[PDB]
C-alpha cells in the first residue's frame, strides 16, 4: 500500500451526501416500490427495523462456541488484502491477543454462520426477508434441506449468503469494491464502529472501477480520489447501515468491532445485479469469491413471476409436489 | 390487471435477454425448471401485457411475489 | 480442500 490511509481518514474532502437517514418504521415494501433501493440508509436507531441481535456484550469466543471452534474460517490479510484461513478458536485467539502484540493486521468479514445456533440469535430488518430472493424465489425445500453451517459448495442447497458475522480489530481495512453479483447489503454495528467510503455506481465510476481492478495498482490508488463525488461517513454503535447494489465501497475499523450482516438479490434493481456480475466475469473473479448458484438463482425468479401472475408453473411435476406439500403445512 | 413498477419490468426485460442469450454451458438452467423456451415466451408475452402498469397502482405495499 | 462459494472479500494488490 502506497497512499495514506490516515489523510483519507482526515481530510474534508470527501464530503458528498448520498445517505438517507430513516426511521425504521418507514423502510417498508411501499418504500422499495417507490424509491427501487437506489439509495444508501442508515437508521441510526432500530426501532421498526424488526431486528434482533445477540447479548450486548457478546465477544468473539461466544461467536465461536456457537459456530464451533473447529469451523474453519476466511480471514483476510489487510496488508495484501488476500485471504487466508484459520479455525474460529486460532481466530478468536488472535482477537483476544493485546493490540501491540499482534504481529499483523487480520480482518474476518466471511463468517456465514446460518445453520448454526448464532443464526437463530439474529434477525435482519423484516423488509428485507420480504424482498430477498433467497426466501421468495428458491424452492423453499432446497433451503430447507440444508444442514452445513460452512461454506463448502458442494454441500450448499441454496445461496448461502444471508447472515454474516464480521469481527474487526482497530486498524482494519477494506479496500473498494463492489459485494458479489451486485448484491445489497445490511450491516448492523453491534459494538464498535466502521468508517465507510461511498461512491455511486454511475456508468463512468463502474468503468473506472473495473479498469482500476484489471490494472492491479489497487494498493497504490485510493479509487475515491479518481471520482467526482465520494462519501466518506462514520457508522456507530448500533447504526444499520443499507447498501445498495453496485455502490462501490472501502471501510476502515477505528476500534475493535463486532458486525451482524448479510447480502441479498432483489427485483427492485436487476440491471445493476447484471451488471457486476458481468464485471466480475470480465475480471476473471474466481468463483468462491461470488454469489452462489447465480444464474440458477434467475431462472427460478423468472418462474416465480409468471407463475404468482399468470398461475402458469414452470417448474417440473415433482417440484410443483413438493411446493404444494409446504403450502399445507 | 396488475401493475409492476418500472422497475420491475425494466429488471424482466434484462434478465430475459441476458439468461435467453446464454450459450449452453453458461445457462445454468437449474433442476426445477421444465421448459426454459417454454418459460422464455411466457415471460415476454407478460411483459407485453405488463407494458401499460400504472405507476401510482403498482405501489401496493406487498410484493407480486409472495408464498402463500 | 472442499471448494467454497459466497467468500466476501475484495481483490487481492
Ligand atoms: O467491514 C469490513 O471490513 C468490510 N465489510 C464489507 O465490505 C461488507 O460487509 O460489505
Ligand atoms: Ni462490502
Amino acid at each position: 500500500r502506497t497512499f495514506d490511509l490516515e489523510e483519507k481518514l482526515q481530510t474534508n474532502k470527501y464530503n458528498a451526501n448520498f445517505v438517507t437517514f430513516m426511521e425504521g418504521k418507514d423502510f417498508n415494501v411501499e418504500y422499495i416500490q417507490r424509491g427501487g433501493l437506489r439509495d444508501p440508509l442508515i437508521f441510526k436507531n432500530s426501532d421498526g427495523l424488526g431486528i434482533k441481535m445477540p447479548d450486548p456484550d457478546f465477544t468473539v469466543n461466544d461467536v465461536k462456541m456457537c459456530v464451533g471452534s473447529r469451523r474453519m474460517v476466511d480471514v483476510m490479510d489487510v496488508n495484501t488484502q488476500k485471504g487466508i484461513e484459520m479455525t474460529m478458536a486460532q481466530w478468536t485467539r488472535y482477537y483476544e491477543t493485546p493490540e501491540e502484540e499482534r504481529e499483523k493486521l487480520y480482518n474476518v468479514i466471511s463468517l456465514e454462520f446460518s445453520h448454526t445456533r448464532l443464526e437463530n440469535m439474529v434477525q435482519r430488518p423484516s423488509t428485507v426477508d420480504f424482498i430477498d430472493w433467497v426466501d421468495n424465489m428458491w424452492p423453499r425445500h432446497l433451503k430447507e434441506s440444508q444442514t452445513e453451517s460452512t461454506n463448502a459448495i458442494l454441500e450448499m442447497q441454496y445461496p448461502k449468503v444471508q447472515k454474516y458475522c464480521l469481527m474487526s480489530v482497530r486498524g482494519c481495512y477494506t479496500d473498494f469494491h463492489v459485494d458479489f453479483g451486485g448484491t445489497s447489503v445490511w450491516y448492523h454495528i453491534h459494538q464498535g464502529g466502521k468508517v465507510f467510503w461511498l461512491i455511486p455506481p454511475t456508468a463512468h465510476n463502474l468503468e473506472l472501477y473495473e479498469n482500476w481492478l484489471l490494472s492491479g495498482k489497487q494498493g497504490d490508488i485510493f479509487l475515491g480520489d479518481r471520482v467526482s463525488d465520494c462519501q466518506r461517513i462514520e457508522l456507530k454503535q448500533g447504526y444499520t447501515f443499507v447498501i445498495p447494489s453496485g455502490w462501490i465501497h472501502a471501510v476502515y475499523t477505528p476500534t475493535d468491532t463486532l458486525v451482524f450482516g448479510g447480502n441479498f438479490l432483489h427485483s427492485f434493481n436487476i440491471p445493476m445485479q447484471l451488471k457486476i456480475y458481468s464485471i466480475e466475469d470480465r475480471t476473471r473473479v474466481p468463483n468462491k469469491f461470488r454469489y452462489p448458484f447465480y444464474y440458477e438463482m434467475c431462472w427460478y425468479v423468472l418462474e416465480r413471476y409468471v407463475y404468482c401472475i399468470t398461475n402458469r408453473s414452470h417448474l417440473t411435476k415433482d417440484f410443483q409436489k413438493e411446493s404444494l406439500s409446504m403450502d399445507m403445512e | 390487471q396488475v401493475h409492476l413498477t418500472h422497475f420491475e419490468l425494466e429488471g424482466l426485460r434484462c434478465l430475459v435477454d441476458k439468461l435467453e442469450s446464454l450459450p449452453l454451458h453458461k445457462k445454468c438452467v437449474p433442476t426445477g425448471i421444465e421448459d426454459e423456451d417454454a418459460l422464455i415466451a411466457d415471460v415476454k408475452i407478460l411483459l407485453e401485457e405488463l407494458a401499460s402498469s400504472d405507476p401510482k397502482l403498482a405501489l401496493t405495499g406487498v410484493p407480486i411475489v409472495q408464498w402463500p | 480442500a472442499p471448494a467454497t462459494g459466497g467468500v466476501k472479500k475484495p481483490h487481492r494488490y
